C-alpha cells in the first residue's frame, strides 16, 4: 500500500544499477507491479511489470536483455537490475502497485492500471 | 431424419462462435494447443448443445444480470451482476460453467450496459466496465454461482440506479485462450477438450479477431472456434439421425470445383484436418462444405 | 429442393435481422404502418437476399472501412470511411443502398473500432465516434456512394494511424425507423415497402431494444423486422422451389400444441396475422412455427 | 455564430414572459438550437430544442404545454415562449446553437451537444 524506493544513482554507459520497492502497510506477494520512469518535462513511461501471480512479466523492448524485474514475497519487495545503462535511460524510477480488480496472469503496461506508487530514485547515465 | 447436410454458406460469411464478430481466417496449426476445452461453438452433428454454446451468435461473449451499483473511494463505480440468462429466464446453477454465451477465455474485458442515473438532465447512457475474466483474479468471480463484480474508474459517484443490463464486449486486454474463472478457483461442469484426434490430424481452426488494448504490439488477436455459429444453429435446429462416428466433408472452390481438401466431421462437433508440418497452414475462406458420405472413426484422410 | 420448412428455434432464441441483440418480442401493432421499408431482413423464401440484408448476424447494423483521421479544431477528431464490405472484398455502388449490413434506420449512432495511434507509450485500443445516419444529416453521408464520416469532441489530435475497421454499435440518440441518408439527399435502389397485405392483415413484428442514449426518458428503443437472422440464414442457405405465393404457418406452444396463431409467410419474406384490433397484441416468444403447407395469395386467415 | 438574448424579467406565478435569442455572423436556419436554464448555485439544465431542419421540437417533461419554442429564419432569431410560469422557474435562460455534424431531425438534449452560447437573460418569478 506505502511503497518506498531507494537503490540508482549517478553511473557511466555500461554500469548496472539495482532499484528496490519495500512495501509496507499490506502484502504485494499477489499484487501486479509495475516500473515507470519519468524524465521531468516528459511523460512517464512503462518500463516493466510482473503480474499478480509472479508468472508473467513484460519489458519495454528498447530494455528487452537488459533490465529484469522479480518480486521477493517474503521480503514484500519488488526489484529492477538495471544492467547495460545507456543515456536513454536517464530518469526518475517508479514503482507501482495495483490493487483494484486483476487477472492475475496479466502484466498491467499502462499508467492509469496502477493505483498506489513509490516517490521515485534517480538514475543517471553520463 | 434426412441425411445429414450442411448449410450452403462460405466460410467468410458466417458468424465466429466465440467472439462476436465476422469468420476471417480458416486454418490449421499443430503448434496451438491440440485439444482445447472451449465452452462456446460446442454442438454435437445430432443437435445437443455442449457448455454455455448459446442458439443465436447474438448470445456469445456476451452476459444478462440485475446489476446493483455503488460508489468506493479508491475503486470508484463497483457493478455487482446477479447473471439471468441473456432470454431474461432466471439462471440456475446446473450441467454447465455459466449463463449461456458466458466468455469461455481470460483476460481483462472491457464491457458496455444501459445505465440510468437519477443525475439532473441526464437518464440514460451506455457505460463501459471493467471485467476480469480470469485465468484466475483476485475478484472472486462465479458466473457458475450467479455472480461477477466489474468496475471503472471514478473521482465521484456515477449515481446509477439498479435496474437489468446485457454486458456486450467492447475489448480484450491479455487475451488468454484458457477458461475464465467460472467458480471463484472452484470446479465446474465442462464440455470435454476437443478432440480425440487420429495420430497426424489436427484440429481445423474457423478464426476471428478481437478489438484489443495493446500498448506496444499492433497484431490483431486472433481466436479460433471449432464451427461457425451458422453450422451450430443449423445442427441444434435439425436433430439429425447420426450413424457413424464422423462424416467426410470435402472443401470445394464453387466456381471451379477444384478440391482444397477433405477432412472428417467428427459427431462430437469438430473437424479434423491429416496434416504431417509443423506450422500454420492457411486455407481459402470462400469455398464452400459439402457432406461427402459416412466414414468410421479410424478413417485415414488423404494429407493437406 | 424438399418442401420449405423452418429451422426449428423459439423467436426469445433468436437474432434479430435490424439490430444486433437477441429478439425480445413477437407482435402485431395496427397503430404502426403495416408497409416499412426496411432494407435489412429481407429475404425470399427462395433464398434471394433483398436490400442490405446479410446471411451473417454479425453485419447488421456494422460497416468496414478504411478509416482515414485528421484533428479539426471546434469539432474534434474526424473519421473518414471508405466502406468496403465486411469480408474485406471491395464495395461496388450497385443495385442495393449500401454494403451489407449497413444500418438502414435514422438517428445518431455511437459507433466503436479498433484504432492505432503513433503516440509513445500507447498503440491499440478501442474509439467511440458518434456517426450521423439521418434521415437528413448537414455532413453528406453517402455509404450508396462508399464513403461515411463520424467525429468525436477532442481536446487535441488522437494521432490515429490510417488502417481497416470494423464500427460496431454501442448505442443510438434520436432513433427514427425510417431509412438513413444512403446517397446525400438523394434516392438508391432499396427493397420496397413490404407488402401488400389482404384487407384485415397485419404485419407481424419480430421486436428488439436498442442500448439508447436519453435525458428524461428511461423507455427502451423498439426496433421490429420481418424476419429473425436465423429464418434469413435458413433461405440463403437452402434455395427452396417456390410452388405458391405463400406458405400458412401455425405457431404452436412447444409442449400441448396449442394453436396461438396462424398465418402466412408471403413468399416475398415477410408475415400476415388477420387481426382487426386497435392497439398491439403480444405473443409468447416460446412457440415454434410449423409449415403446414403452400396456400394462395388471396387465402383469408382465422382472425387471431 | 454569436447569440444575443434579451426580454426575461420579473412576474408574479401564473403570468407569461418571451426570450429572445438574435443570432449575428452566421445563419442559425438549418442549425439544431437549444434552451437551457441555470439557477446560479445550481447546475445548468435542459428546457427545450429543435432540430436543425426546425421540424422537431422536445421540452422539459415539467414545461410541455406551458413553454414553446419556434424559430424565424427571416430574422436569423430563436424564441422561448414562457407560458404560466412559476416560481421554479427562476433561472437565467440561455439559449445554443450546434455547428458540428447533426442529425437534422434529432432534437438535441445535452449539454456537450452545443457548441455556441447566449449570454442568458434572467426570468424571476414571484
Ligand atoms: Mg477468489
Ligand atoms: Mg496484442
Ligand atoms: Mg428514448
Amino acid at each position: 500500500v506505502q511503497l518506498q524506493e531507494s537503490g540508482g544513482g549517478l553511473v557511466q554507459a555500461g554500469d548496472s544499477l539495482r532499484v528496490s520497492c519495500a512495501a509496507s502497510g499490506r502484502t504485494i506477494s499477489s499484487s501486479p507491479m509495475g516500473w515507470f520512469r519519468q524524465a521531468p518535462g516528459k511523460e512517464r513511461e512503462f518500463v516493466a511489470a510482473i503480474s499478480g501471480n509472479g508468472g508473467n512479466t513484460y519489458y519495454l523492448d528498447s530494455v528487452k536483455g537488459r533490465f529484469t524485474t522479480s518480486r521477493d514475497n517474503a521480503k514484500n519487495t519488488v526489484y529492477l537490475q538495471l544492467n547495460n545503462l545507456k543515456p536513454e535511460d536517464t530518469a526518475i524510477y517508479y514503482c507501482a502497485a495495483r490493487s483494484r480488480f486483476s487477472a492475475m496472469h496479466l502484466a498491467y503496461r499502462r499508467l492509469v492500471d496502477y493505483d498506489d506508487w513509490g516517490q521515485g530514485t534517480q538514475v543517471t547515465v553520463s | 431424419s434426412r441425411m445429414v447436410d450442411l448449410p450452403v454458406i462460405q466460410p467468410r460469411l458466417c458468424t465466429h462462435a466465440r467472439w462476436p464478430a465476422p469468420v476471417y481466417g480458416l486454418l490449421v496449426d499443430p503448434s496451438l494447443p491440440s485439444n482445447p476445452q472451449w465452452q462456446n461453438g460446442r454442438v454435437h452433428v445430432d443437435g445437443t448443445l455442449l457448455g454455455t454454446t448459446p442458439i443465436s451468435g447474438s448470445w456469445v461473449s456476451c452476459f444478462a444480470a440485475e446489476a446493483a451499483y455503488k460508489f468506493q473511494s479508491g475503486t470508484g463505480e463497483v457493478a455487482t451482476f446477479t447473471l439471468i440468462e441473456q432470454d431474461g429466464s432466471a439462471y440456475v446453477p446446473g450441467d454447465r460453467a455459466a449463463p449461456l454465451g458466458y466468455p469461455d477465455f481470460s483476460g481483462q474485458l472491457e464491457i458496455e450496459v444501459q445505465t440510468e442515473t437519477t443525475k439532473t438532465g441526464d437518464k440514460l447512457k451506455v457505460t463501459t466496465f471493467e471485467m476480469i475474466l480470469g485465468p484466475t483474479t483476485n475478484a472472486d468471480q462465479a458466473p457458475y454461482q450467479g455472480r461477477v463484480f466489474a468496475s471503472v474508474t471514478a473521482a465521484a459517484s456515477l449515481d446509477l440506479v439498479d435496474g437489468r443490463v446485457r454486458a456486450v464486449p467492447r475489448s480484450i486486454y491479455g487475451f488468454q485462450d484458457t477458461i475464465p474463472e467460472y467458480n471463484d478457483g472452484l470446479l465446474v461442469p465442462l464440455a470435454p477438450p476437443i478432440g480425440p484426434f487420429l495420430p497426424g490430424e489436427v484440429l481445423l481452426r474457423f478464426r476471428t479477431y478481437m478489438r484489443q488494448i495493446d500498448t506496444a504490439d499492433a497484431a490483431a488477436e486472433a481466436i479460433d472456434c471449432a464451427l461457425p455459429q451458422e453450422f451450430v444453429s443449423w445442427f441444434a435446429s435439425n436433430a439429425f439421425t447420426v450413424q457413424s462416428e464422423a462424416l467426410l466433408l470435402r472443401y470445394r472452390n464453387t466456381l471451379t470445383g477444384q478440391l482444397l481438401f477433405e477432412c472428417k466431421l467428427y459427431n462430437e462437433g469438430y473437424i479434423a484436418l491429416s496434416y504431417s508440418g509443423s506450422g500454420p497452414l492457411t486455407f481459402p475462406t470462400d469455398g464452400i462444405f459439402e457432406v461427402v458420405s459416412w466414414v468410421p472413426r479410424l478413417y485415414q484422410l488423404a494429407s493437406v
